[PDB]
């Protein structure tokens, strides 16, 4: 079974440095590349950093560029986030998320579980709605815009669901906009026209009870959606 | 770029492929192969002591890795399967001397082998198994059990003498191939040196005709 | 020992024997229908657009 | 002119054996 | 003993065999298809050439997909390519560097390769590791694996050189079906588009149909004089297509139970390693040992291009199912793209 354990969490002082680290176990770490990806404590999902397999392109975000450093041990199933100069803006819980990249690949598909830290040209998403009420049974149609086009010359939607449920890391659902993920209900469908894009559910569920993201992954650094959530 | 961010991943994945392609076949370049045949009482399993699909077999001497293929094994027709063996450095033929029902049908084989239109620029390292016992063999009876057109006397010299120049002049194809022919002993250690010896030579050999010096 | 094998023979001669079959004409008549049917659905028949060409772009 | 000599004069030499026993 | 009656019964029933077969040939192709206007001439280069293979070519296979594709040479790899872009997707090492041939499954979850070990891998290319692993190695053949295709998920047909060919469930594992009647080595099969039927070609210079429900032969083709080294299937799925070492093809009718059709010329003297049908029929592509891959008109016996390029013999042959390119590979640790 796929498990990524994520640990070094704790409360720091402003100004502090902490390591936090990431251990994988049952699937083949060499070739993976690795995200730490971060939440605040009443907030939305946010990116940090990512590095490919092999340690050949690794990336920042504006926000925690120079102060963060993202390595990755191969020969140990182990990921690291070194952090420094920390600020009462970086109080989150990290997630470890693996993606790997070829024809037909679904990046995104299993985050970690969370490690918390409490200290004492980018794509614009939009999803409005935050709360819907709803009841067993009936669709939800939950939507989401862009700023610039998520289509590309090769003929792919770069665009990404997530659900997040209660006390649960976020789990994927659908990958360029209309490919279900496996393990997922089929009763899960998705649309889009190039710069509006909708998830539709029949047949809703108390376990589709929780908060849905939609996310861009035509360039970097990627962006989240504000969140909408689903509640009985 | 035109390229998309997960087309650049793939490209990065593609390249690492292709460098551990590299690194694989650059170390499958640094071994010998040797086609091992001849009778099955020749010895063939034995003849090297650092020792159902195809019967291989690996040592490496003096800093030189061979694999031995024997397909004795594959008892479909030769003629479809023996072209995946035209890239190897050598044939290594094990005779029995003693018996010699076993040694006429090891020039049947032999000649077999030697004349196919694959194995036209490849060379034969010929092990005459049993030396001394068919010596003793030899002493007791004559050549004529199977070689009976052969005039010779009761000594061992001159039926191996015999044996050998037969065993040569089956062979037609003298002009882009040489034979090494040694007496097996029954604790000769000799034998992982003569294939190192047969195998610079082929190798020296090989160089000279590419480079169109020979 | 072989006995069995020609019987076998036998039985597999009879067997094919009493298939019935088609004259020529009608088969090849057949075989020019569909080739005359499906000859725009070819691309390598005819010649192709680089628009529908996948392997055309660069 | 050594090689001229033995082209011209013993052409027994200039075969292949010659050279592929020198060789080993 | 009464094996010279069973003889006589035998060249009795060859007799009204043939007997009934030339009843039916009224007449000829050619005479039919003397009024069809030629194809024209073909002008096909080179678009994509995939390097990567460090030894001789001996299979491939297309995709379903179209743009997915596998090959196999002596190396030890098994290498999925994508077209379009010339990037390598999977490189799978092999336990025996001997191989000649593989499949790709038609759902694109599986593939297969098998060679002188006597065994059929099955890989399986969706996993929850990110990697390929074994799912299984099918074994009870006698002699070299020649041919392997997939029909679905559970069920794969083998052809090996014990003179015999096999289908095969999977997960058991286990010899479902044998058929046997071949007196020489199978050395290739062609599934029908109903997967329901496929043909055989042997070393003893005949062909052979089979039902895969039944398990035994139903017609027998013949008219070679040497071994069959490739077999096609005609898109409509009423005629194939053979070739054979004496230089030439033939062209095979299943309700006439006879060939209607011969593609030789004096030039060509070396043999066939492969063959195949374009989308619409009217092509037949072959490689050949010289070097080179012909294009005839399969109704007319006219030459309508050559595809020029490789440096060593030309093993496998390849027409995609949308009909946009032919793949071809080589000896010469190559393969290419010709639209």
């Amino acid at each position: 079974d796929v498990q990524l354990v994520e640990s070094g969490g704790g409360l720091v002082q402003p100004g502090g440095s902490r390591k936090l680290s990431c251990s994988a176990s049952g699937f083949a770490f060499s070739s993976f590349g690795m995200h730490w990806v971060r939440q605040a404590p009443e907030k939305g999902l946010e990116w940090v950093a990512y590095i490919s397999s092999g340690s050949g392109t690794i990336y920042y975000a504006d926000t925690v560029k120079g102060r963060f450093t993202i390595s990755r041990d191969d020969p140990k199933n182990t990921l690291f986030l070194q952090m420094t100069s920390l600020r009462s803006e970086d109080t989150a819980m990290y997630y470890c998320v693996r993606s790997i990249y070829y024809y037909g690949s679904s990046p995104f598909d299993f985050w970690g579980q969370g490690t918390t830290l409490t200290v004492s040209s980018d794509i614009v998403m939009t999803q409005a709605t935050s709360s819907v009420p709803v009841t067993p049974g009936e669709s939800v149609s939950i939507s989401c815009r862009s700023s610039k086009s998520l289509l590309h010359s090769n003929g792919n939607t770069y665009l990404y669901w997530f659900l997040q449920r209660p006390g649960q890391s976020p789990q994927l659902l659908i990958y360029r906009m209309s490919n279900l993920a496996s393990g997922v209900p089929d009763r899960f469908s998705g649309s889009g026209s190039g710069t509006a894009f909708t998830l539709t559910i029949s047949r809703l569920e108390a376990e589709d009870v929780g908060v849905y993201y939609c996310m861009q992954h035509l360039e970097y650094p990627l962006t989240f959606g504000a969140g909408t959530k689903l509640e009985l | 770029c035109t390229l998309s961010a997960e087309d650049k991943a793939a490209v990065e994945r593609s390249k690492m492929i292709d460098r551990n392609l590299r690194e694989d076949g650059e170390k499958a370049a640094r071994e010998v192969k040797l086609l091992l045949l001849g009778a099955d009482n020749s010895g063939k399993s034995t003849i090297v002591k650092q020792m159902t699909g195809i019967v291989e077999t690996h040592f490496t001497f003096k800093d030189l890795h061979f694999k031995m293929f024997d397909v004795g094994g594959q008892r479909s027709e030769r003629k479809k399967w023996i072209h995946c063996f035209e890239d190897v450095a050598a044939i290594i033929f094990c005779v029995d001397l003693s018996d010699y029902n076993r040694m006429h049908e090891s020039m049947k084989l032999f000649d077999s082998i030697c004349n196919n239109k694959w194995f036209t620029d490849t060379s034969i390292i010929l092990f005459l198994n049993k030396k001394d016992l068919f010596e003793e063999k030899i002493k007791k009876s004559p050549l004529t059990i199977c070689y009976q057109e052969y005039a010779g006397s009761n000594t061992y010299e001159e039926a191996a003498a015999y044996i050998q120049c037969q065993f040569e002049d089956l062979n037609k194809r003298k002009d882009t191939k040489e034979i090494y022919t040694h007496f097996t002993c029954a604790t000769d250690t000799k034998n992982a040196q003569f294939i190192f010896d047969a195998v610079t030579d082929v190798i020296i050999k090989n160089n000279l005709k590419d480079c169109g010096l020979f | 020992a072989s006995i069995a094998q020609a019987r076998k023979l036998v039985e597999q001669l009879k067997m094919e024997a009493n298939i019935d079959r088609i004259k020529v004409s009608k088969a090849a008549a057949d075989l020019m229908a569909y080739c005359e049917a499906h000859a725009k659905e070819d691309p390598l028949l005819t010649p192709v657009p680089a628009s529908e060409n996948p392997f055309r772009e660069k | 002119f050594n090689k001229i000599y033995i082209i011209l004069f013993k052409p027994s030499r200039n075969t292949i054996e010659e050279v592929r026993c020198s060789t080993a | 003993s009464e094996l010279d009656q069973l003889r006589q019964e035998a060249e009795q029933l060859k007799n009204q065999i043939r007997d009934a077969r030339k009843a039916c040939a009224d007449a000829t192709l050619s005479q039919i298809t003397n009024n069809i206007d030629p194809v024209g001439r073909i002008q096909m280069r080179t678009r994509r050439t995939l390097r990567g293979h460090l030894a001789k070519i001996y299979a491939m296979h297309w995709g379903t997909d179209s743009r997915l594709l596998v090959s196999a040479s002596q190396d030890g790899k098994l290498i999925i390519w994508d077209s379009y872009t010339t990037n390598k997707v999977h490189a799978i090492p092999l336990r025996s560097s001997w191989v000649m041939t593989c499949a790709y499954a038609p759902s694109g979850n599986y593939v297969a390769c098998g060679g002188l070990d006597n065994i059929c891998s099955i890989y399986n290319l969706k996993t929850r590791e990110g990697n390929v692993r074994v799912s299984r190695e099918l074994a009870g053949h006698t002699g070299y694996l020649s041919c392997c295709r997939f029909l679905d998920d559970n069920q794969i047909v083998t052809s090996s050189g014990d003179t015999t060919c096999a289908l095969w469930d999977i997960e058991t594992g286990q010899q479902t079906t044998t058929f046997t009647g071949h007196t020489g080595d199978v050395m290739s099969l062609s599934l029908a588009p109903d997967t329901r039927l496929f043909v055989s070609g042997a070393c003893d210079a005949s062909a052979k149909l089979w039902d895969v429900r039944e398990g035994m032969c139903r017609q027998t083709f013949t008219g070679h004089e040497s071994d069959i080294n490739a077999i096609c299937f005609f898109p409509n799925g009423n005629a194939f297509a053979t070739g054979s070492d004496d230089a030439t093809c033939r062209l095979f009718d299943l309700r006439a139970d006879q060939e209607l059709m011969t593609y030789s010329h004096d030039n060509i003297i070396c043999g066939i390693t492969s063959v195949s049908f374009s989308k619409s029929g009217r092509l037949l592509l072959a490689g050949y040992d010289d070097f080179n891959c012909n294009v005839w008109d399969a109704l007319k016996a006219d030459r309508a291009g050559v595809l020029a390029g490789h440096d060593n013999r030309v093993s496998c042959l390849g027409v995609t199912d949308d009909g946009m390119a032919v793949a071809t590979g080589s000896w010469d640790s190559f393969l290419k793209i010709w639209n």
